[PDB]
């Protein structure tokens, strides 16, 4: 299972709004959605 | 000067208010002229207490009932049920040719899929006589009917030749 | 009124101009019926809305007063505009825009006299006359008596804001509450709703202690009443008044227990005693504990004028329990699990259970608490579990604390640590559901599902924990509240549940 | 002449938040006759004020009784009569903020004048009728004298 | 997570083997809001 | 709604205009339809600029780095010319546009 | 980093924080001694903040004489409470922790490295952006 | 005060705020109510309500030392045309005698009488779960039964097949407490 040269993958909710999913609501307001992101050790963009 | 039922009522009111006294007759004519569910008479003295405009109210309600839901007319124009509704609206608005028919002409133009040549000949004659605003539907009817669109294209061809 | 202008002239030029203008409706009706055929109620509603905007838009400061100079009987525009459900909204909006208008107040009194209330508008229309405010207040507490606890939680904000608009409105409301509360049946409901109105006034920054000491027959003894008034007004427990009340309550003739059972005083006592950062001196500590035991222990028999029996047998046990729990609250550092069984026997008393609940709230809601907790489940959450097990009246407080902790974002913890903390709080929620407090918890999970951005894995864990402890049969309300969270397309696919959905499909 | 404000105040609180400057205390005063709240910083080291003290507060555009202009420059040798001889606490500063409860459509009923006396601030909340004499960025004089 | 002078050095020259190579994977749909799908 | 309230000129509220503008400017703003149309066009261009901004900054971070500090320059203009904020102004909004 | 590189340094910074407190009061001799070290002084002794019972200037008046031109700056002291800007007394600071400069004079506020340091938007930054480099050099020298 | 009515209009005539200010104890001295026992007629309605509600916030010794003037205030407020003033005077007329406001409102203002009757019949007839007051949460079982009656059991929504894991947690932490007690 998994992709070669992707050794360890961590999952975390971002704290700063740099990585939070920012959306514009129906009333034209910015809202920061806290969604799950994955940070890996080792890289392969094109397969991931 | 739109005739029809409204024009007939106006003529009748003019005939009734043709002298001969009858001060109550004018009041009866004014009261009979208030659309439905007579709470407009309840709203009347609220507006009468500061120099009563009735023309302002009538033009305001006409303008809103035309402009606000011409979008709804286009939405019901935008298949068989919508075409039938557009045909019924065109049949209703055909009597208001002398009446201002910007919205009444747009309602027929939006549902212009059925030609209806029996009234379409009269509509084309009225558009030729009065320079109606039906651009796309009027041009299509002129092209399909006779050589009036042929003459319009011959004039543009001469203009293009002169430009060249 | 064009006919009036015609009859009041027949210069002639302006008259003829106005006549031609009037001679210049039915086309609107033709457009309306064409739209009805192409579409009914919406057309007339939009026409009435445009009419209301035209009536509102310009002004009306004095013209209605001028037509009311002749006392304005005039049912022609009163009965036509009094019961069509939309013109009274215009009159409420006009009275809100232009207060202290005689004709607007007359129309408000007329629409109130027909029993056609239902709009709050607490600034102008609700509280201007005694009749209108009395009728809208009667409708308000009739609704709050008919609805129940759910309507209480959903309706005390706007209703208590309307009755606390003025001090006279609060005085009238508390007058009605004090009159209704002395009835033999149903007075507990009136006392309850009066207490939430009083606490809303207290948290609104207005002093309401004087009203609740005067109108609640607590002014029989002026010394104790003055001490309790200073107690409630100052917002802190002072040694002088507690010594006065303790020396009075230990006398040969005990006062009535009504003034010492005021919930504001008991809540302020909870603030004073069970706060972790509180150091009560020993010379008044036993006085505090004896006051609490007398306030929550005595059994008093009353026959319409007086009392003959007061029981102090439970007072010793209650005082011992409160003393032990206060010693635990002043202990702080482990030493809590060492004799925790005794703590659970003290939680068996309800006043001690609420004190423990407040102490758990202050201990846990303090930041950097779960960061310093090593065990999987904190001991204070187990104290909450025992509080929910022993008593059912504290269940809304337990759920309030649980949703306060569930909504709290702990940025000092790991994301998996936050997730297992939410799972622990949700396990306490599941225990609260299993102890009879079912519907508000499922309502909160419903709130968390669609209009909140909580983790879907938490909702799935809640559904898994609930469906592993519940068995058929189920009521209609529980099924109607628990089925939509199990059919949300983010829960059912991943998540036995087949037996539950089969039972719900076959039965409901 | 030159007087922009005239009232008598009673000291209600002295530093309710705390004595956070050793020589300056914030006085929270209320007028005896109008709805006129006063917040004022005074140098209590040279002018001690106790709680419950009554004083007459005068805000003047100039110290001179003939209403002539003041240059804002220190002239200790000026022999002209001044309003400062009838008062024992005189301060000089400029009003820096005027706010009120005005709306887009309505005017202001309750005004609020903010005067800085070289860093010693003063706020005068009250009805707008008494505070029309204040104009932003104008130099004023505070005149004080305790009563009995 | 390499930061400061070593990370600056690994960015200024085009390092084929950075010390801490990582991906920031963002999720779509329910999996961004569901911990189990994540 | 906040952007609409704060940035769209309201040439309909007559008493608010009289509280913010002088009498001749209020009469010109109310009477002239061309002035109202061009104010509406200014607000529409501001709305398009808002959409462009939200494309440029997907995160709502309004702190940008720009040459002329417009707020300080407006404050300097207020202090230099002794602008009284309590009084109606003599600045025509069409001159602003 | 579009900000000044030169700020007010240790002794001068520590003393100007102590100089611009609300309780700083200078007698006539001290004011006349301090005005000898203003290169940009126009020769006019300003009216004292307190005329009676003693003629007594504050440090904010003297630093207002230091502040060049008619620059306008709003800063915030380091010990400023977070709830002060939202609650009451936001425009009349009880702790004197909101720095406001209007027309080149210090209305209130205790100055620190947030207002006189190398940070962007500080008083020296506004002085450089408004008055140029020579006036700002005189500002640095006069402060020190 | 030379013009006490204008002074009360300045202090309490703000119609935007309707509660009594906290300074009403200092505002209501003996001399000022000696003056407004004469100039009560010329006062506005809002300041009348503010005065009549600020009489409640006075301390007991002040109410006892000068009760006759307060009686004159209440009986003068019982002649006004304002229904609010009339109601407040009718409820405050028993205040500086025993310390409690009036409750026997059974011979005046028939509208509130009929409203009170038609709502108290519904209160007596209809009651769901009795809406137990906030004081009853502190009370024991016996005190609750003697005060409000037997406690209504919670409504059943499902059949509990077994106790949840919280019971097992409670049992195992009592097991831990059982070992740590003899330590």
């Amino acid at each position: 299972q998994g992709i070669e040269q992707i050794s360890k993958v961590y999952m975390h909710l971002p704290q700063t709004d740099n990585k939070k999913k920012i959306i514009i609501t129906e009333d034209g307001e910015f809202k920061a959605l806290q969604e799950w992101i994955l940070e890996t050790d080792g890289v392969s963009l094109m397969r991931v | 000067x739109x005739x029809x039922x409204x024009x007939x009522x106006x003529x009748x009111x003019x005939x009734x208010x043709x002298x001969x006294x009858x001060x109550x007759x004018x009041x009866x004519x004014x009261x009979x002229x208030g659309v439905l569910l007579p709470s407009l008479q309840s709203a009347l003295p609220f507006l009468d207490l500061h120099g009563t405009p009735r023309l302002e109210f009538h033009q305001s309600v006409f303008d809103e009932l035309r402009d606000k839901l011409l979008e709804r007319v286009s939405a019901i124009a935008s298949a068989e049920e919508r075409y039938k509704k557009l045909e019924d609206l065109l049949e209703k608005s055909f009597s208001l040719v002398k009446m201002p028919s910007l919205q009444p002409v747009v309602m027929c133009v939006m549902k212009h899929l059925p030609k209806v040549p029996e009234k379409k000949l009269k509509l084309v004659m009225a558009d030729k006589e009065l320079y109606r605003a039906c651009a796309v539907e009027v041009k299509r009817q002129i092209w399909q009917d006779n050589q009036a669109l042929f003459g319009d294209e011959v004039s543009p061809l001469l203009k293009q030749y002169i430009l060249e | 009124x064009x006919x009036x202008x015609x009859x009041x002239x027949x210069x002639x030029x302006x008259x003829x101009x106005x006549x031609x203008x009037x001679x210049x409706a039915q086309t609107v009706n033709l457009l309306a019926e064409w739209l009805i055929q192409t579409g009914p109620v919406q057309v007339q509603e939009t026409v009435e809305n445009h009419l209301k905007s035209l009536l509102i838009k310009h002004f009306d400061p004095r013209k209605a007063d001028s037509i009311f100079t002749e006392e304005g009987e005039t049912p022609a525009w009163l009965e036509q505009m009094i019961a069509h459900t939309t013109w009274r909204d215009l009159f409420y909006k006009l009275a809100e825009a232009h207060p202290d208008c005689l004709m607007l107040n007359f129309t408000v009194k007329l629409i109130s006299d027909a029993g056609y209330q239902g709009e709050i508008t607490s600034v102008s229309t609700a509280c201007q006359q005694l009749e209108v405010f009395s009728r809208v207040l009667r409708t308000s507490l009739a609704t709050i008596l008919d609805g129940g606890e759910e309507n209480l939680e959903k309706n005390l904000p706007e209703f208590a804001k309307m009755v606390c608009h003025g001090e006279h409105t609060y005085l009238f409301a508390q007058a009605m509450m004090s009159v209704l509360a002395q009835e033999e049946q149903g007075g507990s409901a009136v006392r309850r709703i009066a207490q939430e109105v009083q606490r809303f006034a207290q948290e609104k920054g207005h002093d309401a202690s004087q009203i609740t000491l005067a109108l609640g027959t607590a002014a029989s003894y002026p010394r104790a009443c003055q001490a309790l008034g200073a107690m409630l007004s100052k917002g802190a427990l002072n040694p002088a008044d507690i010594t006065v009340l303790f020396k009075m309550f230990t006398s040969m003739d005990p006062p009535p227990v009504e003034l010492i059972r005021v919930p504001a005083f008991l809540d302020l006592f909870m603030q004073s005693l069970f706060k972790p950062g509180a150091r009560i001196n020993q010379d008044h500590k036993h006085k505090y504990i004896h006051i609490l035991a007398y306030a929550a222990s005595v059994v008093e028999t009353w026959k319409k004028n007086k009392r003959v029996s007061i029981n102090k047998d439970e007072l010793k046990s209650t005082s011992k329990a409160v003393e032990t729990v206060h010693n635990l609250c002043c202990n702080e550092n482990s030493e809590l699990v060492a004799e925790l069984s005794t703590l659970y026997q003290c939680i068996r008393f309800p006043v001690v259970a609420m004190g423990v609940l407040k102490w758990v709230d202050w201990t846990v809601s303090e930041p950097r608490y779960f960061q310093l907790q090593t065990d999987h489940t904190p001991v204070h959450l187990a104290l909450l579990d025992e509080i929910s097990t022993c008593h059912q009246l504290l269940h809304p407080q337990v759920l309030q604390l649980l949703v306060k902790l569930f909504e709290t974002e702990h940025s000092q913890l790991d994301v998996m640590e936050q997730l297992e903390l939410k799972k622990t709080l949700l396990d306490r929620m599941v225990h609260l559901l299993s102890r009879g407090y079912v519907l508000p918890v499922v309502s909160y999970i419903r709130k968390c599902l669609e209009k909140l951005d909580t983790d879907i894995s938490l909702i799935r864990y809640f559904v898994t924990e609930v469906l592993d402890v519940i068995a058929p049969p189920y009521t209609s309300d529980f099924v109607q509240l628990f089925l939509p969270i199990l059919e949300n397309d983010s829960i059912a696919g991943t998540i036995p549940v087949t037996e539950f959905i089969a039972h719900c499909k076959s039965n409901f | 002449a030159g007087i922009l404000f005239e009232d008598i105040f009673d000291v209600k609180d002295i530093d309710p938040e705390g004595k956070k400057f050793d020589r300056v205390s914030r006085l929270h005063c209320e007028s005896e006759s109008f709805k006129m709240d006063l917040i004022l910083d005074v140098n209590i080291q040279i002018y001690p004020v106790d709680l419950g003290d009554k004083f007459r507060l005068v805000i003047a555009s100039t110290l001179y009784e003939d209403g002539t202009l003041d240059d804002g420059e220190y002239n200790p040798t000026d022999d002209r009569p001044s309003r400062a001889d009838q008062f024992e606490y005189v301060m000089y500063g400029k009003v820096y903020r005027i706010e009120g409860d005005e709306t887009s459509t309505e005017a202001a009923t309750r005004l609020s004048a903010y005067v800085s006396y070289g860093g010693l601030l003063m706020r005068l909340q009250g009805d707008a009728n008494n505070l029309h004499g204040f104009e932003v960025d104008s130099r004023v004089y505070l005149l004080m004298k305790k009563l009995a | 997570v390499t930061l400061g002078v070593p990370r600056l050095k690994e960015l200024i020259n085009i390092s084929k083997k950075p010390k801490t190579p990582s991906l920031t994977v963002f999720l779509l749909g329910q999996s961004a809001r569901d911990a189990e799908r994540a | 709604k906040a952007f609409e309230k704060k940035f769209r000129f309201d040439y309909t509220n007559e008493r608010a205009l009289r509280r913010t503008l002088q009498e001749d400017l209020v009469k010109d703003v109310l009477s002239n339809a061309h002035i109202q149309n061009e104010l509406e066009r200014e607000f529409e261009r501001m709305r398009e600029d808002r959409e462009v901004l939200r494309v440029i900054f997907p995160t709502g971070d309004s702190k940008v780095v720009l040459p002329c500090n417009l707020l300080r320059m407006i404050w300097n203009a207020q202090k230099i010319f002794h602008i009284n904020p309590r009084l109606p102004s003599d600045l025509h909004p069409i001159k602003v546009v | 980093s579009n900000r000044p590189v030169m700020g007010i340094v240790q002794d001068t910074l520590t003393a100007v924080r102590k100089f611009t407190k609300r309780d700083v009061f200078l007698e006539r001799g001290e004011v006349m001694n301090l005005l000898m070290f203003l290169s940009t002084w126009d020769g006019k002794v300003p009216q004292p903040a307190i005329l009676k019972p003693r003629p007594l200037w504050t440090g904010k008046q003297i630093f207002s004489l230091i502040i060049p031109g008619h620059i306008n700056c709003i800063r915030t002291h380091s010990t400023h409470p977070d709830d002060e800007d939202s609650g009451p007394y936001k425009h009349i600071s009880p702790g004197d922790t909101k720095v406001v400069v209007e027309n080149g004079e210090l209305i209130m506020g205790i100055l620190c490295k947030k207002s006189l340091g190398t940070s962007a938007g500080s008083l020296v930054h506004i002085s450089y952006l408004e008055m140029g480099h020579d006036i700002t050099r005189l500002f640095y020298s006069n402060i020190q | 005060e030379s013009d006490t009515g204008l002074w009360l209009h300045n202090k309490l005539g703000a119609t935007d705020e309707l509660w009594a200010p906290p300074s009403i104890a200092s505002l209501l001295t003996a001399a000022v109510i000696d003056n407004i026992r004469l100039c009560f007629h010329g006062l506005s309605s809002a300041v009348k309500l503010k005065l009549l509600l600020g009489t409640l916030h006075l301390p007991r010794r002040t109410v006892d030392e000068m009760k006759g003037a307060l009686m004159e205030i209440i009986q003068l407020a019982s002649l006004d045309s304002d229904p609010w003033v009339l109601m407040v005077a009718d409820i405050l007329k028993s205040f500086p005698d025993t310390g409690s406001l009036n409750l026997e409102l059974e011979e005046q203002n028939p509208n509130v009488q009929d409203i009170l009757g038609e709502l108290r019949e519904k209160v007596g007839e209809c009651e769901a779960s009795a809406m137990l007051p906030l004081e009853c949460q502190y009370l024991n079982k016996n005190a609750l039964t003697t005060l409000a009656g037997p406690l209504t059991p919670p409504v059943k929504h499902f059949q509990l097949k077994r106790k949840p894991k919280s019971a097992t947690l409670r049992a195992e932490l009592l097991q831990k407490s059982t070992e740590t007690a003899q330590q």
